[PDB]
DNA sequence: GCGTACGTGCGTTTAAGCGGTGCTAGAGCTGTCTACGACCAATTGAGCGGCCTCGGCACCGGGATGCGTTTTTTTTCAGCGGTAC
DNA sequence: CGCTGAAAAAAAACGCATCCCGGTGCCGAGGCCGCTCAATTGGTCGTAGACAGCTCTAGCACCGCTTAAACGCACGTACGCGCTGT
């Protein structure tokens, strides 16, 4: 799968969904399979890379707690 | 000239609704309508079979109220107000 | 000015209150009658019926079904649902001891 | 030199297979007997019982409960669960028509 | 807890055993007491009748038959103690 | 949070229901004639309580057989994050 | 790219419990055997039910009409439902 990184795939999904609540893990887990190329452990690596963009601060979490809920980027 | 049709469908979606509404049912799956028919058939079948059997024993060609009651009593569903 | 619309479930609730309170049979009397005779013909031909014997059946039927639904409804609720489904019935009947 | 351990539910499943296949009564016969007499005393004092009359009760009881559980289990599963709960029973009995 | 409360003689592990026959895999703690409750009600209902059959026979000893006749009356008919 | 099955309302289509008509199947009753089932009395073997006898089935310990648990053993990722052009 | 480190995916090794053997005791099925009574015989009596006839209920079929209910379609909510975390 000739693909970007999983720190620039969720960031290239939110910039394409100008939503005041954000883009959810179930609006991202769809975007990643439709447009780009992805393998089969995709819905398990989106999740594993929205706990490594929450604890850092790369990605902000409006309503939710963990990997279930909706997020958007910092500014 | 008594030969009959496909009457089960005469049990109308909106009629089944009405029943379930009495049952205290708020929301009703589409699949239920056919399911209900199925069950009602089985029911009427079981009852009538017996009821007729009571008639066949009386050497009558007409089914009586009583025949039905005796049958419904036999299917632990006893009925008040048609005698017996 | 929009036209006026009740929210899904608000008329159901009304319908319930309306039909709980009333006692009139809820299946149309001829379509039922025709059904009775059709099923009769399976077991014997050229069968006649007391107008009372029909009504008698209809009473038992409706009441049964109303019963079933009451029980079925409870099976649905038990699954954290508000919509009855085939599987809800199938359970009721299984516990009631109608099927195996 | 190491923990050997069966995973939660693996022995349950075994127990099931074991007890389904067997027919011996599963309640201890004295504790039951004492229970019988205790409940008897409610209705009349200084009552005797045929050893067979006790066993007879016990049979009916166990089989009933086993029945209830079978039905209860199905009520649990229906709620997308694998663990039976009081509410599961309470449903069964309600549908069975034991309580209101 | 076990002499004028013999009900507790219906042991947690015994109730387990029953449910295991029932095909039950996992069992809430609250169930043990629930089951007792029901079993009581059951035995109560049956025995009440069974005794009533005995009281009618002017016996002070309850027979197998008494039980059977009662269980038959509570739509729970029993074979192998002489229908 | 995601999505479509379901309830609502409205405009079009159907045939229940109504009150009546006239026609006769067959329900339901009577009365008579007798074939069948209760009642008795009189005989007796089939089926009961009691009583012997003996092999299946209940254990017992011992040895394989196939489960499952957990651990090592061959397999991907797979993501960076320095690499190299 | 290899670093490396994750994480899984498999396979081999360990332990576990069930089953199928071997058998050998022990009691309960199995039958014989003795009376006892409950079936059967045979005959007599009366009345229950089958049969024919007679009445008339009430069950069915046809018509034409009004109108309540069935049907279909289009819209959108809120509720089923799946997934992930605690």
């Amino acid at each position: 799968t000739d693909h970007p990184k999983y720190s620039d795939m969720i960031v290239a999904a939110i910039q394409a969904e100008k939503n005041r609540a954000g883009s959810s893990r179930q609006s991202i887990q769809k975007y990643i399979k439709s447009h780009y190329k992805v393998g089969e452990n995709a819905d398990s690596q989106i999740k594993l890379s929205i706990k490594r963009l929450v604890t850092t601060g790369v990605l902000k979490q409006t309503k939710g707690v963990g990997a279930s809920g909706s997020f958007r980027l910092a500014k | 000239r008594k030969v009959l049709r496909d009457n089960i469908q005469g049990i109308t979606k909106p009629a089944i609704r009405r029943l379930a509404r009495r049952g205290g049912v708020k929301r009703i799956s589409g699949l239920i309508y056919e399911e209900t028919r199925g069950v009602l058939k089985v029911f009427l079948e079981n009852v009538i079979r017996d009821a007729v059997t009571y008639t066949e024993h009386a050497k009558r060609k007409t089914v009586t109220a009583m025949d039905v009651v005796y049958a419904l009593k036999r299917q632990g569903r006893t009925l008040y107000g048609f005698g017996g | 000015k929009k036209p006026h619309r009740y929210r899904p479930g608000t008329v159901a609730l009304r319908e319930i209150r309306r039909y709980q309170k009333s006692t009139e049979l809820l299946i149309r009397k001829l379509p039922f009658q025709r059904l009775v005779r059709e099923i009769a013909q399976d077991f014997k031909t050229d069968l006649r019926f007391q107008s009372s014997a029909v009504m008698a059946l209809q009473e038992a039927c409706e009441a049964y079904l109303v019963g079933l639904f009451e029980d079925t409804n409870l099976c649905a609720i038990h699954a954290k649902r508000v919509t009855i489904m085939p599987k809800d019935i199938q359970l009721a009947r299984r516990i009631r001891g109608e099927r195996a």
